[PDB]
């Protein structure tokens, strides 16, 4: 197929990897979590257009603003911890092991 | 109604011309005799083609030609 | 090169995803992914989406990303290895990927995929006096009725939400 | 109870029991004739409605 | 919380459930887990302390994880099918891009790492609605799909969640935490037959509700989070441990039970689909979910653990409690073997 | 299994050919059984709240069984007519189908051999 | 990795013993790397010296118990000459038990796995004879 | 699960945005236009398994 | 040009139909110079 697909998709996995690969913090996670969104968003775009099909055009729209609604709810999750704990480190996350 | 209108005038008069200006954008389109007249401009707005018809026959009412008389005018578009 | 421009813009997309998804810090991360948004917007203005692009910078690198930052000022303080060496690692796998798409004009990751330039896949049609996309955006009101009701209510909501869990009690 | 009765009534329990077996082989023949071929009332799996198609003449003719 | 607020935001997971089991549409079906979701991330935090921000924060993380794998699959689907019909898929990346997405709504193994964690931080109340109301949806996305659902990929994941949901509750003393390794058998148990009859899969999936929302019920009215403050139910409550009993002995699968009826109807149309080595392995493993029910059971009604002397202050209280429907949810998930061909109505 | 049959009339919980069956008689015992539920649920319910479980609420314990009662009837309702159709989908297919199954020659015993594994 | 396993089944029992003592020792290579995956994954160890110690201990383990596994089926295949009869794979699953418990250093654990994964490769074997299909295709 | 609930009402939710044969603003044609409606007008009323 | 190759039909149909299918950019732009390909595939996207 398209050649640019390939690129699309193989950034939907390096964002995916960085998502489901966490290193400190939990702010870097919702940004592989936006850039999986980006990458979602581009491909969806770059189909629809392809296709001419008019009325899918406004479907990048809904997702990207469901999906900076979902950021926004993230966010305030971050803040809620790092109000918490002082940061937003994974490692502070772990009282439910017991 | 009359003595907390002028009250919330004196207090707030913002918020006052603000939930008027927003409810006549509600009632009044429902009150106007030009609301049809949109509806009429936007679908006499020609962005695609007309594609004609096979006459068959017996289509009195579509014209053969664009300066034929049957058909849908804009005498009102004009005069207003 | 030119007729590649679309390929290029979707490279550079690819090195940025490396580069904030290794993760050297929130900060620089935020940044790898505005530049990433910026290109990946470049690959959308390239197919006739512009509405869709303006979006991007507007809505996306203009309010959310703005919104990351100012929340990652309030998270960590001013002042690798495995970052780095991720880094190389997927810039060697992208233009291992690239070298072989460019000899081979076909290649099989997951899917099979065109070596060419996607510039043969367009169309060869006038819309008019229009924009498709822009008349497909603008029928999110006339149509899209039960979508801008659930869209407009999970904002509503959103809004309670925040202010619900933000409120500590 | 009479031996007439325990009989006869036993014969009409191996009749109702018979025919249930046999109409529950066939329930698993007739699932899996449907299941394999797919021509009858089960696993009608919904396809696309063709009752949502525009058949208006659209912008270009090539269509 | 606001009492109004919370009757909206209920309201509204309610109604991010029905848009996705009612649209045709999958960016309806995608707005629709996003609705969900975000209006029950409050639920959670009802009570403000650092172990609900903590379970809500890593169920953002997995139902955002799984929201966007599932808007990949249905990005691929619009390449290799041009349409948003919520029917079968039209490629196999896809189908297992999507079983794995709904796999990690679920909570069902080896994406069942936060199902126990999170529902360990979050009240009993947002615990039995996640562990009811929320299974509705993507088994309802399954239940749309399943001609295109890889059989391998669901029987793997299957029983997988069948086993780890087995030895999961075996070490375990609190009960949030045995409740999810059990949400986690069962969702094991509903999608193993789910290719082959799933009028079977909604048959357990109802008889699995009703009997968590009989004992999250129960945990309510006795406010026992614990196996061993669950044990001092007898000295106060003593018709509440005839209820645990006949609950857990429920759950556990014996007859003549209620819960014995999903697992014995899945047996019984796995093996018209000649698989007789595949429902016996679920059904030894199954074992496992009633011996850590029957350490329950030992614990609270058939044995009487040492009570301390306050008891006897709350011997004076009655219960104010508004225990909603648990007479009619404990009949229902006990006495309701005699009418198995009931569930012919869910054809 | 019986998804498109139910599919050109959705969420039609009794259709009108339902009616075309024959109701399930208030002596049903399965209709029985569930009014016993609905007793059950008054006796529980009066026995969770140390009320007296035989004596107190006979209101309470006379609308458990008429909401289980008047329940079930439309649940026995719904369980005959799904069965009747799935009887009536499958007498179509064995008719309409003649050559997936054949009429089976009915051996006697007279020609039915079997081998004989003696018990010694 | 299923072609991994047709390529073991492919080739009948007691002709070409290397060959399938090389598939049932990638077999259990693979098996192996899967349970260091995950091992590594769940459990982080204490430097990559020690994860890479511990992956290569649990995939030699399991490519042991494959490789003897192979080896003493094959060889009771030649020696006993009946290729369809899963006594072959009874003393192969035990010898692999054995295998493992000479990993493990323990005897008990040794007799156990000898037993209970003697008796899992005799069904399989029976399920290769019979057809016994534990992900069964749909049909009704 | 699929309550159809729009089939029922008679309400159309989004059955508009499900295929690119839809009636489109300003009577759009899509680049697949003519190939999707033989497609749809093909397996329409078979079934899954005979439409495969 | 496909006359060395062997099994080659000369403009055979990718499509099973006969019906008349629109032609793509790479259909009609395909074996022309690349200033061509620019100006028809990027000229209204590009311009100003
Ligand atoms: C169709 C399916 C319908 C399913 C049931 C729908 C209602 C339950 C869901 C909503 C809910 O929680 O309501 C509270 C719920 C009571 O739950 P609770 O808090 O546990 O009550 C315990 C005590 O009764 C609390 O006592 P109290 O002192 O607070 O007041 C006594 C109260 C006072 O009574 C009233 O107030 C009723 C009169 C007013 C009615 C509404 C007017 C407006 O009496 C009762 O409520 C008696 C129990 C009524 C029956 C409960 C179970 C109903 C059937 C459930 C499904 C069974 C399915 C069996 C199938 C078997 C095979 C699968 O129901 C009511 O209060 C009203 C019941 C109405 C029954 C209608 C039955 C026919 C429906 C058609
Ligand atoms: C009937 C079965 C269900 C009854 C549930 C309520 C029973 C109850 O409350 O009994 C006590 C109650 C008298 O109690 P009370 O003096 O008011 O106060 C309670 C005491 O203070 C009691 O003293 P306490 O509470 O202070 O402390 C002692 C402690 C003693 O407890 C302990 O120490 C803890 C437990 C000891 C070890 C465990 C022993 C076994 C207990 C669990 C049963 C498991 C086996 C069940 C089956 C196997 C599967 C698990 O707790 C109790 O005794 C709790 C009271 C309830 C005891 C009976 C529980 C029965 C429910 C469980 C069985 C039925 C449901 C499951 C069925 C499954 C399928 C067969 O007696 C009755 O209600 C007897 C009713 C007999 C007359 C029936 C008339 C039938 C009329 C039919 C025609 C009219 C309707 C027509 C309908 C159709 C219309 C179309
Ligand atoms: C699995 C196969 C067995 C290998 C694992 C053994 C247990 C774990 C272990 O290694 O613990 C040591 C170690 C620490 O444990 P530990 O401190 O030694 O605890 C033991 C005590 O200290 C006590 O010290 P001990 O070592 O002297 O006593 C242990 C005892 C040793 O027992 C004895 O020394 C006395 C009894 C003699 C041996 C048992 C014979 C049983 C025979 C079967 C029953 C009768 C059949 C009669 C048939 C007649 C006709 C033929 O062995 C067991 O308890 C193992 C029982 C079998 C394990 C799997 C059971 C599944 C049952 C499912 C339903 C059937 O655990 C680990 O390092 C964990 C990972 C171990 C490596 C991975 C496991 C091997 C996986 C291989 C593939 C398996 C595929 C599935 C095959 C089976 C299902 C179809
Ligand atoms: C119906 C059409 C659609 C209407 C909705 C669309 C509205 C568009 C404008 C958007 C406004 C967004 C924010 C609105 C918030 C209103 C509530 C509010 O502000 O209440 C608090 C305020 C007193 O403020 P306080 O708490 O003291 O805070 C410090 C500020 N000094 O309290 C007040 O100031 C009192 C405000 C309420 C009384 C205002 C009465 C206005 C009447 C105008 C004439 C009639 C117009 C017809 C429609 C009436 C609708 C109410
Ligand atoms: C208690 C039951 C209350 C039922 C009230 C009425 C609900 C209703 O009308 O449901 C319609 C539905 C049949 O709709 P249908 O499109 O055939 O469903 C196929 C999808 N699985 O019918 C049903 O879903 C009936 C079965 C409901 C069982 C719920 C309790 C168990
Ligand atoms: C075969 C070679 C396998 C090499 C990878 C696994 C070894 C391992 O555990 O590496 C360690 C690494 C964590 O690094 P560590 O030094 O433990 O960090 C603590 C902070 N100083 O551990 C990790 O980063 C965990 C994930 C490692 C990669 C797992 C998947 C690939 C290897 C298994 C399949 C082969
Ligand atoms: C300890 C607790 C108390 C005891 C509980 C009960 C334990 C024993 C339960 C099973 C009884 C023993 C096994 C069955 C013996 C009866 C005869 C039989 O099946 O022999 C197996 C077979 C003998 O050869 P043959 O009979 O010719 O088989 C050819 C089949 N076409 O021999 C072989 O083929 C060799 C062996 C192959 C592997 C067999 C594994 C399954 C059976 C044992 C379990
Ligand atoms: C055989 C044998 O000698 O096993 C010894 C072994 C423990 O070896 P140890 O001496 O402790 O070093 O012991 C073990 O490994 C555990 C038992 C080995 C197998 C015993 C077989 C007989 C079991 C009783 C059967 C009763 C019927
Ligand atoms: C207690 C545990 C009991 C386990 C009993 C297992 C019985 C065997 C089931 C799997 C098996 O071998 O099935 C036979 C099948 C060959 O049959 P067939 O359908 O012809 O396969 C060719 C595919 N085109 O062969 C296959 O499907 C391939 C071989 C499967 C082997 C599975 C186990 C391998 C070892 C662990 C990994």
């Amino acid at each position: 197929m398209s050649l640019v697909y390939m690129n699309i998709m193989m950034a939907f996995t390096v964002s995916l990897t960085g998502l489901l690969m966490y290193r400190s913090h939990l702010m870097s996670s919702l940004l592989c979590l936006e850039g999986m969104m980006l990458s979602l968003f581009i491909l969806a775009t770059l189909m629809i257009l392809n296709s001419h099909f008019t009325l899918a055009s406004m479907m990048p729209i809904i997702l990207l603003v469901f999906a900076a609604c979902e950021a926004a709810l993230g966010l305030s999750l971050l803040v809620m911890v790092s109000n918490t704990y002082g940061t937003d480190y994974v490692q502070n996350l772990n009282l439910l092991q017991c | 109604v009359a003595a907390f209108l002028k009250n919330v005038w004196a207090k707030e008069p913002v918020l006052v011309a603000s939930f008027a200006i927003a409810g006549l954008a509600v009632i009044l389109p429902t009150l106007s005799p030009y609301t049809k007249y949109s509806l009429m401009i936007n679908r006499a707005t020609p962005y695609n083609y007309p594609v004609p018809l096979r006459d068959d026959g017996n289509m009195p009412d579509v014209p053969s030609h664009p300066q034929d008389p049957q058909g849908p005018s804009l005498e009102w578009l004009k005069r207003l | 090169m030119m007729t590649y421009i679309v390929f290029i813009l979707s490279i550079i997309f690819v090195m940025g995803f490396v580069g904030f998804s290794s993760k050297p810090s929130p900060i620089y991360g935020g940044l790898g992914l505005i530049v990433s948004g910026g290109v990946g917007c470049g690959i959308v203005l390239n197919f006739g989406g512009s509405f869709l692009g303006l979006m991007v910078f507007l809505i996306y690198l203009g309010g959310m990303m703005v919104v990351f930052g100012y929340t990652t000022a309030m998270a960590t303080e001013q002042y690798n290895k495995v970052v780095l060496g991720t880094f190389i690692t997927g810039l060697l796998m992208e233009f291992l990927m690239v070298y072989y798409v460019l000899k081979d004009k076909e290649v099989e990751i997951v899917f099979k995929f065109n070596g060419m330039g996607d510039w043969v896949i367009y169309d060869t049609g006038d819309s008019g006096f229009f924009s498709e996309e822009a008349m497909g955006i603008a029928a999110l009101y006339s149509y899209g009725t039960w979508l801008v009701i659930v869209t407009g209510w999970s904002l509503l909501i959103g809004v309670v939400v925040i202010m619900e869990i933000t409120r500590g009690n | 109870d009479a031996p007439e009765k325990n009989y006869e009534r036993t014969m009409a329990i191996l009749q109702i029991e018979s025919e249930k077996a046999e109409l529950r082989l066939k329930e698993l023949e007739v699932r899996r004739l449907m299941r394999a071929k797919g021509d009858g009332p089960w696993f009608q799996y919904p396809t696309i409605d063709k009752a949502l198609i525009d058949h208006s003449p659209k912008a270009t003719p090539d269509n | 919380m606001n009492p109004i607020i919370l009757i909206i935001i209920l309201m509204t997971v309610m109604l991010g459930t029905i848009i996705v089991m009612i649209s045709t549409h999958w960016l309806l079906i995608w707005i629709g887990f996003e609705m969900n979701m975000l209006a029950i991330i409050p639920i959670m935090m009802k009570k403000h302390n650092p172990r609900a921000t903590e379970a809500s924060t890593k169920y953002f993380l997995t139902q955002s994880t799984a929201s966007m794998l599932l808007m990949m699959a249905i990005i691929i689907n619009l390449m290799f099918s041009g349409q948003w019909t919520v029917m079968k898929l039209f490629n196999p990346m896809a189908s297992m891009l999507m079983t794995m997405a709904l796999a990690m709504k679920l909570g069902m193994a080896p994406f069942h790492f936060w199902v126990p964690e999170v529902t360990q931080g979050i009240p009993l109340s947002s615990g039995l609605i996640l562990l009811t109301w929320q299974k509705l949806a993507p088994m309802s996305v399954l239940y749309q799909i399943l001609p295109s659902i890889n059989l391998d990929l669901i029987l793997t994941l299957s029983i997988l969640s069948i086993t780890i949901g087995g030895w999961g509750g075996l070490n375990q003393t609190q009960l949030r935490k045995i409740m999810a390794y059990s949400s986690i058998a069962h969702m094991g148990w509903m999608t193993a037959v789910l290719l082959y009859n799933p009028t079977m899969t909604l048959l357990n999936l109802i008889i699995y509700i009703i009997m968590t929302s009989t004992m999250f019920t129960l945990f309510m009215a006795n406010s026992t989070t614990t196996t061993l403050s669950l044990s001092h139910t007898w000295n106060k409550a003593p018709i509440m441990t005839i209820l645990v009993l006949i609950t857990l002995l429920s759950m556990g699968g014996l007859p003549p039970l209620s819960g014995f009826m999903p697992k014995w109807m899945i047996i019984q149309e796995m093996t018209k689909n000649d698989s007789i080595i595949l429902p016996t392995l679920m059904a030894i493993t199954a074992l496992l979910n009633l011996y850590f029910y029957m350490r329950l059971t030992y614990s609270t009604a058939l044995t009487m653990f040492p009570s301390t002397n306050n008891m006897k202050m709350k011997w004076q209280f009655p219960t104010t409690k508004r225990m909603t429907l648990l007479p009619t949810m404990t009949v229902l998930s006990t006495m309701l073997l005699p009418l198995t061909p009931i569930l012919s109505i869910l054809e | 299994m019986m998804t498109g049959r139910q599919a050109r009339a959705p969420l039609q919980f009794l259709p009108d050919e339902a009616r075309s069956l024959p109701p399930p008689k208030l002596t049903d015992p399965r209709l029985a059984y569930i009014g016993f539920l609905g007793y059950c649920s008054g006796l529980i319910d009066n026995a969770i709240r140390r009320r007296p479980v035989l004596s107190a609420g006979l209101h309470r314990q006379f609308l458990y069984i008429t909401s289980f009662v008047f329940v079930g009837y439309y649940l026995l309702k719904r369980q005959d007519y799904m069965y009747a159709v799935r009887d009536h989908d499958m007498f179509s297919y064995i008719k309409s189908h003649p050559e997936d199954f054949p009429e089976k020659d009915k051996k006697t015993y007279r020609e039915v051999f079997e081998e004989f594994h003696p018990v010694r | 990795a299923k072609t991994l396993l047709h390529q073991y089944w492919d080739i009948p029992e007691g002709t070409e013993c290397h060959r399938k003592t090389y598939a049932a020792t990638s077999i259990g290579g693979a098996s192996g790397l899967v349970v260091s995956a995950y091992s590594v994954a769940l459990k982080t160890p204490t430097s990559f010296l020690e994860g890479v110690a511990r992956t290569g201990r649990y995939t030699f383990t399991a490519a042991a118990i494959g490789a003897i596994f192979g080896l003493t089926s094959c060889i009771s295949a030649q020696v006993r000459e009946k290729p369809d009869d899963p006594l072959n794979y009874l003393i192969g699953g035990c010898a692999g038990g054995l295998t493992l418990g000479a990993r493990t250093r323990s005897y008990g654990i040794g007799a156990a796995a000898c037993a209970y994964m003697g008796l899992t490769a005799a069904l399989v074997k029976m399920g290769q004879l019979e057809g016994w299909k534990v992900f069964a295709e749909p049909k009704v | 699960p699929f309550f159809d609930v729009q089939k029922k009402l008679g309400v159309d939710l989004d059955h508009w945005m499900t295929i690119q044969s839809a009636e489109q603003p300003h009577r759009i044609p899509a680049r697949c236009h003519a190939f999707e409606k033989e497609w749809i007008e093909c397996a329409h009323g078979i079934g899954s398994i005979r439409a495969e | 040009i496909m006359k060395d190759v062997p099994g080659w039909k000369v403009g055979e149909s990718v499509f099973h139909t006969t019906r008349w299918v629109t032609p793509m950019m790479g259909e009609l732009y395909g074996l022309r110079t690349g200033e061509e390909i620019l100006s028809s595939t990027y000229g209204f996207i590009w311009y100003t």
